[PDB]
């Protein structure tokens, strides 16, 4: 899962 | 409105111990309540907002994960037929997960962004609508999801046009905004190109304005920098 | 009785869904649905109903111990005076320990114990009920403090007196009901020697029985008698 | 912080 913020 | 006799302070204040407590569920109940007394909110007060609901919805993404995972093994050729248990677990998670992000979305329509006016605010609100709508869109399955998806990308779009006019490129609320809106384009739009072209020129923009930056706006835009690469690298 | 429309099974498949999930209170709510059946527990059974309010309050005990910290450090000398909220908060979370306490102490009053005939089961509730009035307990300051600790201390010896009687020194629930009867004595009775002696004893005895084990036992077995041995080494 | 199971 890619990275968020 | 059960926070509705708390003051505005207090509700800050106990939004911030429950933080460090890892109530999470509190510090979103205090914040809302924070919210609701109509006042717009600081920086640090936004970043409270944010921190909360991001940490409860999180984990009912991750549960909803878990169960869609074991109901779609479930729908298999071979699997043993267990009952309508797997999905109605499922659906109950989910439906929590869309009654929260409802509620933020709700906060943000009623009257966050509206009263909003500096680009920081601004953008702000704006990717947390796009987030929210995101979340909504990856448990979509229906008549709706194509318009739900629709709303993530104009919240998204907007907060990318003003964040492009008033904010300079190493801005960590640009960058954050970029990489949330790069993940939606890879994600939920099917569009992995378009991902990555945003995360590369997003990098390398800011890379170019580091120059101008002290040295704790240098650790703040870097730390974000790193996620876009850490999802480039995934990606290619 | 939210739960008292769903089958018995159903709430059964479900607690083991939300624990694969991670979601605790969920869990304890299905395993509390199951126990309102009215039917005895299985192993299996009686094994998700611990697991799920351990987690919840085990949470809850590891924010309500931040929370006094914090509060603790506000009644020192020179710290600035900043109104009622942390005390509030504090009071709000020992609150909704409490309540779960009361929850577990409730189920196990009606009728968990009282229908428990086997060893194994009959000491594994008497356990339980020795733990969530230590909870209670490390959280008392009032007039039934002593009560409280009593109540705790009774429930353990019923429970020791008969793992003693009817199973065998290295027995799982004999063991983990004497490592947190130690822990008892340490934390909450000020009687470290006591603690001591009792972990010992109860290491020393089930490592004289490990003989007659399965491989299968020796490693359930074994996992206990280390935990023993850590608080043994933490204490001495 | 002792160990409880
Ligand atoms: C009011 C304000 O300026 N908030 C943004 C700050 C920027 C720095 N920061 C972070 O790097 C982390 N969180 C976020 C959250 C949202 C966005 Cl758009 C970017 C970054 C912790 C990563 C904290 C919030
Ligand atoms: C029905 C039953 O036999 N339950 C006990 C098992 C024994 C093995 N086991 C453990 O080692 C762990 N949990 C516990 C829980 C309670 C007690 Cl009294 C001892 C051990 C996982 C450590 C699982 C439960
Ligand atoms: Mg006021
Ligand atoms: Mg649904
Ligand atoms: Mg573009
Ligand atoms: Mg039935
Ligand atoms: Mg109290
Ligand atoms: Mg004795």
């Amino acid at each position: 899962f890619p990275a968020t913020v | 409105g059960a926070m509705g006799s708390m003051e505005r302070a207090s509700l800050i204040q106990k939004a911030k111990l429950a933080e460090q407590a890892e109530r999470y569920e509190d510090m979103a109940a205090f914040m809302k309540g924070a919210v609701e007394k109509g006042e717009e909110l600081s920086c640090e007060e936004r970043n409270l907002l944010s921190v909360a609901y991001k940490n409860v919805v999180g984990g009912q993404r991750a549960a909803w994960r878990v169960l869609s995972s074991i109901e779609q093994k479930s729908n298999e050729e071979g699997s043993e037929e267990k009952g309508p248990e797997v999905r109605e677990y499922r659906e109950k998670v989910e439906t929590e997960l869309q009654g929260v992000c409802d509620t933020v979305l709700g906060l943000l329509d009623s009257h966050l962004i509206k009263e909003a006016g500096d680009a920081e605010s601004r953008v702000f609100y704006l990717k947390m609508k796009g987030d929210y709508y995101r979340y909504l869109a990856e448990v979509a399955t229906g008549d709706d999801k194509k318009r739900i998806i629709d709303s993530a990308r104009s919240a998204y779009q907007e907060a990318m046009d003003i964040s492009k006019k008033e904010m300079p490129p190493t801005n960590p609320i640009r960058l954050g905004l970029a990489l949330n809106f790069s993940v939606f384009h890879y994600e939920i739009a099917n569009s992995p190109e378009e991902a990555i072209s945003l995360a590369k020129t997003t990098f390398d923009e800011a890379m170019a304005d580091l120059h101008t930056l002290s040295e704790d706006s240098y650790k703040d835009s870097t730390l974000i920098m790193q996620l876009l690469r850490d999802n480039l690298t995934l990606w290619t």
